[PDB]
C-alpha cells in the first residue's frame, strides 16, 4: 500500500 | 502510390483505358464482370488502378472499393445520351458517401469518335459537375483507342497527389 | 492557535457578507492527524475568542457555523461538529463540553458563561441523551 | 506396481508405509479403482502419527460400500482411538465412524458414540452431535433403541454454544426424517435459551439455530415481538446466508403480529435494506436472493415498493440474474415508475442475448397489462421497437401488441395503420397468428385488409395449425363486417379449408362457418362478431395455500424453483 | 446441506472429491459437465442444475467448478456461502487457486474438506484459526474452536500495537445514454489490518446518522448509512440498541463493515461520449472527461474503458493528457490518465477505420466504464472518530486509518 495513514484518537468518550 | 478507381457504366471503355495506360495496345476485351488491377507507373507515381466493371449486377459492390481511395476516374461514355441521366444518378449516388470523401475526381469523356459524341462542356453541364462540394473535379476528354488525352489526365492527377 | 490568526478577519468577512437569514465529495488533509475539539482546546479557543475579539454580540446563523467548521477542519485538523447547539425551545446552549458561550435570541447572538465548561446546562436541558 | 506398493505397505519402517498410503490416496484422487488394496492399508492404520490417520480414515470413508464385509476390521480400532487423551483424534474417529455406511458396523458403534456424547472437551461433542444424525440416516430405530434423542436434546441445555448449534442442526435433521411422532419442539424458555445462544455461536451456527425457528410459531403478540426483536439484529450480518435465514424467520413470524401497532411498520422498515443489500453480493448468491425476493413481493408487497432502481440490470450480470431482475421489475411496476421501467426495457431490447431480449419485450407486455395508465406509452415503445426491423424483436412485439389489444380494445385504432405496413415476410408462427388476429379483429380501420390476406392465402395447406385457424376466423370476420369486397374470398377460404384440408379442427370450424354463413348470415353478426366478455388475466400470483408454506422455505431449493418441497425431491 | 463437495476443473475431470453423506453417488459428477454444456448451449444457464433428482449447486472460480451436489430440499444460501468460504479458505492457504494447487496439496485439501464440513453442515471455517491445527508443514484443537470468541486465538503478542483501517469507498454509477443518472450508490468497506496483543475489545465509532440523531447533533456532517453489514466479530445486539460498534478483532486482514448508501449528488468523473459511426467507413469518439470532484484531490490512474466496435482497425488518437492504448483483446480503448486533478477536463478523440463488407452478427453496446481511484477522499463523507482499545493488560495502541475512493461498477451506457 503506497499511501499513508492518519492517526485517529483513542478515548473520545 | 495512389489508389485509383475507374467506376462508370458498362461499355465505357474503362478496361480499354486500363490496358492502354498500362500496356499500350487496345486488347480485345470481354465485358469484365469482376475487376482488374494494373499498376500504372506514370509521372513516377505508381497509380494502382482498380478497374471495376459497371454492369447492373456489380454497381452495388463498388462500396467495397471506396476505402483508402485517393481518387476516382468516373468514365462516362460520350456516345450514350440515354445513359448520362443514370451516369449523373450514379455520380450523385456515389460521391455523397462518407467513405471516399477525400477522393479527387477525374471524369473522362471517353469514346470521341462521332458527331453524336459530345465535348467536355455538354457532358459537364449534363452531369452537373458545378453542383459538387469539396471536390477537385476535373473533366478531361480522352480517346482510349488512340491514347489521346489519357496521359494528360494522369498528369493532372499526379499534380493533385501532394498538396 | 497560530494558523487561525490570518483567517480571523477573512473568514469573519465571508461570514458577515453571508446572509444570516462543480464540486462533490469531502477530501481529507493528508497525514495531518485528527482529533475532536477537546476540553483545554475549547478553553484556549474561548480565550482566543475573548482576547482577539470580533465574535461577541454578533448575529449567529447556521451557514456561518458550517463555513467556520469547514475552515477549522481544513486549517487546524479538528472534526467539524464541535459547534453544536440545542434546538429552538429555550436558550440555544452548546452541547460541546467546553464551549463557554451561550446563544440567546436577539437569529442568535453570543453570551459568555464561564461555567458551561463544567456545569453542563445542555445536559440540564437534554438529560436523557447524555446518559 | 500395486504389488510393490503392498510390499512397501507391509514394511517395518514408517517412511515407506507413509509414502505408501500417500501414494494410495493420490491414486484415489486421480480416479483409480484402488478398491482391491483395501484390507492391506488397514494394517497400516494403528499409527502413532495423526497426519497419517486422516488419510487412512479417508480411504476407509471412500471404500466401505465396495468392500463391506472387509470393513469389519476397523471397529476395534475406532473404539480403541475413542479413548485417546488428544481430543482431535477422538473427534476424527467420531466423524469417521458415522461416514462408513455399512450395516454390519453401526450396530457396534453406538457404545463409543454414547461415550463421546457426554465427553468433556467440546470439540468432540460438537462432532458427536452431528454424528448422531449420521447414525439416524443409516439405521433409524437403532438410535432410538439406543436412545440418543434424549442425550441430543440435553446438549441444547448446555453452554459453549457451538455444541448447541451442531445439536440443533442434527436435531432438525432428525426431526425432518420422522413422521412427526414425538415432535422435538420445546417451550418459549428454550427459545430464550437458543436466542441467547444465537449471539455467541459462529457465523454458521446462526443459520442452524434460525432454521430451528422456522418450525416454531408463537401464540401471542408480545411473544412474537420478543422473538422478532432478537432475531432482527441478524439483518446486519455480512454472511449472506445468515441474512436470508433471518428474513425467513421474520417473514414467518410476521404472520402473527398486529397491524394496528407500531412494530409492523418498524419491522418492514428494517427488512427492506437487507433485502436490497443482498444484491451487492456475489453473482451466484444474487440468484437465490432474487428468487426469494420474487417470493416475498408476492406475499408482502409493502416492503419493496419504493425500490425499483436496485433491480435494474447491469451489462455484466450473468444471464441467470438478468432473467430474474426483469421478473422483479415486473412485480414492482406501478403508476409511480412506469417511465423508468419503460425507458429501462427499451434499453434492454437493444441487446444480442436473444433469451433476454424476448424476455424484455414480454416484460413490456406484462408491465402494460399490470398498469392501465401507461399502455399508450407501452404501445408507442413497442412500435418504436418494430420500426427498427430486427426479426426476433418484431416477432415478439407483434405477439405483445396482440396481448394488449385483447386487453385494452377501446382506443387503439390509430396504431394498426402503422401495423398494416410491416412487410409481411414475418416468419415465426407465434407472430403470424398475432398479425392475422389484429387484421381480423380490427378490419374496419384497416381499409385494405382484403388485399393483404391474399398473401397469406397462397400456402394455406401447410403453414401450421394456428395460422390456418386464425385465417379461417379472420376472413369470416372480415366478410361478416364487409360483405362487398370479400365475397369470393370467404368462398375460396371455405373451399381451401373444407375440401383439401385434412386438419379436423380446421374442418370443424370450416363447416361450422359454412353452415352458419349459408344458414343465416344476418344472425352471424350476433353469433361470431360479438362483444367478447372481459378477459380474466393469467394471475401469476402463486396460490396462498402454497405461498404460506413457501415462506417457511426461503433460501432453499423449494423457493428457487417456486415449487413445494415434495414435487421435486426423490 | 451439501452432499458431496467436489472440485472440478474446466474439462470435467475431478481434481478432488469428498462426499459427506453418501446420498449422492460419486459417479454423478460425470453427469455435470454435459448438463452444463447443454444448459449453456441453449441459454437456460443457472447455478442449480438438475440430473433427475440430484441438484448441482456450483460456483465457477478461475479454473475450478466447485460443484457440491445435494438431493434433498437443500439450503441453497448455506451451500453457496459455504462454497465461497471454501474458495476463501483455499486462497488463504494457497495464494492462488488453480489446478496446480489441488494436485499438489492433496495432503492438506482432504484434511480441509474433512475439517470444514461434517455431514453437510459447515462448522469451522475461520482460516486464521484453522492455520493452527491443519498445517502444510497435529496438536489439540485450540480453545478458540470451542469458545464463543471463535476467530481469535488468545495469547497473540506483538511488540508494537498497530490497528490499520481502510475506509475504502466504491462509487457505483450507471448513467443511461440520455444523460441522466440512474443508480448512483456507494458501497464502502472498512477493511481492517489488526495487529494487537491479547483479547482486546475495540469500540469503533463512526459519524453514523442515527448515532448523531440519538445524541442530539443532527445538523452537522453525518453520513446516512442505509444498510450496514458487519463482520461476525461485531456484537450486533449492542449495535441494534444504541448504534455502538463493539468487536473483538481477528488477527490479520478482514472486512469489518460493508456499508451501502445512496447519493443524489453529481458523479465524480463524467464521460460525455459521442459517436460519429458512419456505416462501412469509420467511427469517431469525441469523449471528454470532466472531473466534478474537489480541486485538492488527485484521481490516480483513471482508465476510461470505451467500447470500440469489434472489427475496427488502423486507429488514431488525438488526446490532451494521458496515453491511449487500444486493447483489441477486449475491444475497447483503455484511455489511461495517470494524474487527473479535480476540476479539469481532458478531451480525447479516437478515430478508427471500419471494414467495408459488413459484419455477420450484431454485437451489442457495452458501457464506458472508468477505473478511477481517488485517495484521501471519501465521497459519502464518513469520518472515523475514535477507536477505543480496551484491554485487561492495559496499553496504548496506535490506531490508524486511510481513505480511498475506487470504482464499483462505474459504468456509463453508450449511444
Ligand atoms: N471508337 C471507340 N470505341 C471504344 C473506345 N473505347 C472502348 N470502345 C468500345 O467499347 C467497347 C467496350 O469496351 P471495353 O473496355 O472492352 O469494355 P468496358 O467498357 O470496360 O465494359 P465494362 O468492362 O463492363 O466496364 C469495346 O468493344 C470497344 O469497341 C474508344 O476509345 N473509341
Ligand atoms: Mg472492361
Amino acid at each position: 500500500t503506497s499511501y499513508d495513514y492518519c492517526r485517529v484518537p483513542m478515548e473520545d468518550g | 502510390e495512389m489508389r485509383i478507381l475507374m467506376v462508370g457504366l458498362d461499355a465505357a471503355g474503362k478496361t480499354t483505358i486500363l490496358y492502354k495506360l498500362k500496356l499500350g495496345e487496345i486488347v480485345t476485351t470481354i465485358p469484365t464482370i469482376g475487376f482488374n488491377v494494373e499498376t500504372v507507373e506514370y509521372k513516377n507515381i505508381s497509380f494502382t488502378v482498380w478497374d471495376v466493371g459497371g454492369l447492373d449486377k456489380i454497381r452495388p459492390l463498388w462500396r467495397h472499393y471506396f476505402q483508402n481511395t485517393q481518387g476516382l476516374i468516373f468514365v462516362v461514355d460520350s456516345n450514350d445520351r440515354e445513359r448520362v441521366n443514370e451516369a449523373r444518378e450514379e455520380l450523385m449516388r456515389m460521391l455523397a458517401e462518407d467513405e471516399l470523401r477525400d477522393a479527387v475526381l477525374l471524369v473522362f469523356a471517353n469514346k470521341q469518335d462521332l458527331p453524336n459524341a459530345m465535348n467536355a462542356a455538354e457532358i459537364t453541364d449534363k452531369l452537373g459537375l458545378h453542383s459538387l462540394r469539396h471536390r477537385n473535379w476535373y473533366i478531361q476528354a480522352t480517346c482510349a483507342t488512340s491514347g489521346d488525352g489519357l496521359y494528360e489526365g494522369l498528369d493532372w492527377l499526379s499534380n493533385q497527389l501532394r498538396n | 492557535s497560530k494558523s487561525s490568526v490570518i483567517g480571523w478577519p477573512a473568514v469573519r468577512e465571508r461570514m458577515r457578507r453571508a446572509e444570516p437569514a462543480e464540486e462533490v465529495g469531502f477530501p481529507v488533509t493528508p497525514q495531518v492527524p485528527l482529533r475532536p475539539m477537546t476540553y483545554k482546546a475549547a478553553v484556549d479557543l474561548s480565550h482566543f475568542l475573548k482576547e482577539k475579539g470580533g465574535l461577541e454580540g454578533l448575529i449567529h446563523s447556521q451557514r456561518r457555523q458550517d463555513i467556520l467548521d469547514l475552515w477549522i477542519y481544513h486549517t487546524q485538523g479538528y472534526f467539524p461538529d464541535w459547534q453544536n447547539y440545542t434546538p429552538g425551545p429555550g436558550v440555544r446552549y452548546p452541547l460541546t463540553f467546553g464551549w463557554c458561550y451561550k446563544l440567546v435570541p436577539v437569529v442568535l447572538e453570543w453570551r459568555f458563561d464561564s461555567r458551561l465548561a463544567f456545569h453542563h446546562v445542555a445536559r440540564e436541558l437534554h438529560p436523557e441523551y447524555f446518559k | 506396481e500395486i504389488f510393490e506398493l503392498k510390499a512397501e505397505l507391509n514394511s517395518d519402517k514408517k517412511e515407506k508405509k507413509k509414502e505408501a498410503v500417500k501414494k494410495v490416496i493420490a491414486s484415489m484422487t486421480v480416479g483409480k479403482d484402488v478398491s482391491a488394496l483395501f484390507p492391506d492399508v488397514v494394517n497400516c492404520m494403528q499409527t502413532d502419527n495423526l497426519e497419517l490417520k486422516k488419510l487412512v480414515y479417508l480411504y476407509l470413508m471412500n471404500y466401505a460400500k465396495s468392500q463391506p464385509d472387509m470393513a469389519i476390521m476397523a471397529v476395534n480400532t475406532f473404539v480403541k482411538d475413542c479413548e485417546d487423551p488428544n481430543p482431535l483424534i477422538r473427534a476424527l474417529a467420531v466423524r469417521t465412524m458415522g461416514c462408513i455406511r455399512v450395516d454390519k458396523i453401526t450396530e457396534y458403534l453406538c457404545e463409543p458414540l454414547r461415550k463421546c456424547l457426554k465427553d468433556e472437551d467440546p470439540y468432540v461433542r460438537k462432532t458427536a452431535a452431528v454424528c448422531v444424525a449420521k447414525l439416524h440416516d443409516i439405521n433409524a430405530q437403532l438410535v432410538e433403541d439406543q436412545g440418543f434423542l434424549d442425550t441430543l436434546k440435553d446438549l441444547i441445555s448446555d453452554s459453549n454454544p457451538m455444541v448447541v448449534a451442531n445439536a440443533v442442526a442434527a436435531l432438525s435433521e432428525i426431526a425432518e426424517s420422522h413422521p412427526s411422532s414425538n415432535l422435538l419442539d420445546l417451550n418459549p424458555q428454550s427459545i430464550n435459551k437458543l436466542l441467547t445462544a444465537l449471539n455467541e455461536c459462529t457465523e454458521w451456527g446462526q443459520i442452524f439455530i434460525l432454521d430451528c425457528l422456522a418450525n416454531y410459531m408463537p401464540k401471542d403478540d408480545r411473544e412474537a415481538q420478543s422473538i422478532c426483536e432478537r432475531v432482527t439484529p441478524r439483518l446486519s450480518h455480512a454472511n449472506s446466508a445468515v441474512v436470508l435465514s433471518a428474513v425467513k424467520v421474520l417473514m414467518k413470524f410476521m404472520e402473527m403480529l398486529s397491524k394496528d401497532l407500531d412494530y409492523y411498520g418498524t419491522l418492514l422498515k428494517k427488512l427492506a435494506p437487507p433485502l436490497v443489500t443482498l444484491l451487492s453480493a456475489e453473482p451466484e448468491l444474487q440468484y437465490v436472493a432474487l428468487r426469494n425476493i420474487n417470493l416475498i413481493v408476492q406475499k408482502r408487497p409493502e416492503i419493496l415498493k419504493h425500490e425499483m432502481k436496485v433491480f435494474f440490470v447491469k451489462y455484466n450480470d450473468p444471464i441467470y440474474v438478468k432473467l430474474e431482475k426483469l421478473d422483479i421489475m415486473i412485480r414492482l411496476a406501478s403508476q409511480a415508475n412506469i417511465a423508468q421501467v419503460l425507458a429501462e426495457l427499451r434499453e434492454y431490447a437493444t441487446e444480442v442475448d436473444v433469451d433476454f431480449v424476448r424476455k424484455a419485450v414480454r416484460a413490456i407486455g406484462r408491465c402494460a397489462i399490470k398498469v392501465e395508465q401507461s399502455a399508450e406509452r407501452c404501445v408507442s415503445t413497442l412500435l418504436d421497437l418494430i420500426q427498427t426491423k430486427v426479426n426476433y424483436v418484431v416477432q415478439e412485439a407483434i405477439v405483445v401488441i396482440k396481448d394488449i389489444f385483447r386487453k385494452y380494445p377501446n382506443k387503439y385504432e390509430s396504431v394498426i395503420a402503422t401495423l398494416c405496413e410491416n412487410l409481411d415476410s414475418l416468419d415465426e408462427p407465434e407472430a403470424r397468428a398475432a398479425m392475422i388476429w389484429i387484421v381480423g379483429e380490427y378490419a374496419e380501420r384497416i381499409d385494405n385488409a382484403d388485399e393483404l390476406l391474399e398473401s397469406f392465402l397462397e400456402g394455406f395447406h401447410d403453414k401450421s395449425t394456428q395460422v390456418q385457424l386464425q385465417l379461417l376466423t379472420a376472413i369470416v370476420k372480415l366478410f361478416l363486417k364487409k360483405p362487398t369486397e370479400t365475397q369470393e374470398l370467404v368462398q375460396q377460404v371455405l373451399s381451401l379449408a373444407t375440401q383439401d384440408s385434412d386438419n379436423p379442427d380446421l374442418r370443424d370450424r370450416g363447416y361450422i362457418y359454412w353452415r352458419l354463413l349459408s344458414t343465416d348470415p344476418v344472425a352471424a353478426k350476433e353469433v361470431v362478431l360479438a362483444e367478447k366478455p372481459l378477459i380474466s388475466e393469467e394471475t401469476d400470483l402463486i396460490e396462498p395455500t402454497l405461498l404460506d408454506e413457501l415462506i417457511c422455505y426461503i433460501g432453499t431449493l423449494a423457493s428457487v424453483y417456486h415449487k413445494p418441497p415434495s414435487a421435486f425431491v426423490e | 446441506s451439501a452432499s458431496a463437495v467436489y472440485v472440478l476443473d474446466l474439462k470435467g475431470k475431478v481434481l478432488i472429491c469428498r462426499n459427506y453423506r453418501g446420498d449422492v453417488d460419486m459417479s454423478e459428477v460425470e453427469h455435470f459437465m454435459p448438463i452444463l454444456m447443454e444448459k449453456e448451449e441453449e441459454g437456460m444457464l443457472s447455478p442449480i442444475l438438475a440430473h433427475g433428482g440430484v441438484r448441482f449447486m456450483w460456483i465457477k472460480h478461475n479454473n475450478l467448478y466447485l460443484v457440491a451436489t445435494s438431493k434433498k430440499n437443500a439450503c441453497v444460501s448455506l451451500v453457496f456461502s459455504f462454497l465461497y468460504k471454501v474458495v476463501q479458505v483455499f486462497s488463504e492457504y494457497f495464494k492462488e487457486l488453480e489446478e496446480e494447487s489441488i494436485r499438489d496439496n492433496f495432503v492438506i485439501i482432504y484434511e480441509l474438506l474433512d475439517e470444514l464440513m461434517d455431514f453437510g453442515y459447515p462448522q469451522t471455517t475461520d482460516s486464521k484459526i484453522l492455520q493452527e491445527y491443519i498445517t502444510q508443514e497435529a496438536p489439540r484443537p485450540p480453545a478458540t474452536v470451542t469458545n464463543a470468541v471463535s476467530w481469535r486465538s488468545e495469547g497473540i503478542k506483538y511488540r508494537k500495537n498497530e490497528v490499520f483501517l481502510d475506509v475504502i469507498e466504491a462509487v457505483n454509477l450507471l448513467v443511461s445514454a440520455n444523460g441522466n443518472v440512474l443508480r448512483s450508490e456507494i458501497v464502502g468497506s472498512i477493511k481492517m489490518r489488526v495487529f494487537l496483543s491479547g483479547m482486546p475489545e475495540l469500540r469503533l465509532g463512526l459519524n453514523d446518522k442515527v448515532l448523531f440523531d440519538n445524541t442530539g447533533r443532527g445538523k452537522s456532517k453525518s453520513v446516512e448509512l442505509e444498510d450496514v453489514k458487519f463482520h461476525q466479530c461485531v456484537r450486533l445486539s449492542r449495535f441494534e440498541n444504541d448504534r455502538t460498534i463493539s468487536f473483538i478483532p481477528p488477527d490479520g486482514e478482514f472486512e469489518l463493515m460493508s456499508y451501502r448508501l445512496n447519493t443524489h449528488v453529481k458523479p465524480l468523473i463524467w464521460i460525455e461520449s459521442v459517436i460519429e459511426k458512419h456505416s462501412h467507413s469509420r467511427i469517431e469518439y469525441m469523449v471528454k472527461a470532466k472531473s466534478q470532484f474537489k480541486r485538492r484531490s488527485t484521481a490516480n490512474n483513471v482508465e476510461i474503458h470505451i467500447p470500440v466496435p469489434n472489427d475496427a482497425d488502423s486507429p488514431k488518437f488525438k488526446t490532451t493528457v494521458g496515453s491511449v492504448k487500444w486493447v483489441p483483446e477486449n475491444s475497447e480503448i483503455v484511455w489511461s490518465v495517470k494524474s487527473f486533478p479535480g476540476g479539469k477536463e481532458y478531451l480525447m478523440r479516437a478515430h478508427f477505420g471500419l471494414p467495408s463488407v459488413e459484419a455477420e452478427d450484431k454485437e451489442g453496446k457495452p458501457p464506458i466504464s472508468v477505473k478511477f481511484e481517488i485517495p484521501y477522499f471519501t465521497t459519502s463523507g464518513i469520518q472515523v472518530r475514535y477507536l477505543k482499545i480496551i484491554e485487561k493488560s492495559g496499553y496504548q495502541a496506535l490506531p490508524w486509518v486511510r481513505y480511498i475512493t475506487q470504482n464499483g461498477d462505474y459504468q456509463l451506457r453508450t449511444q
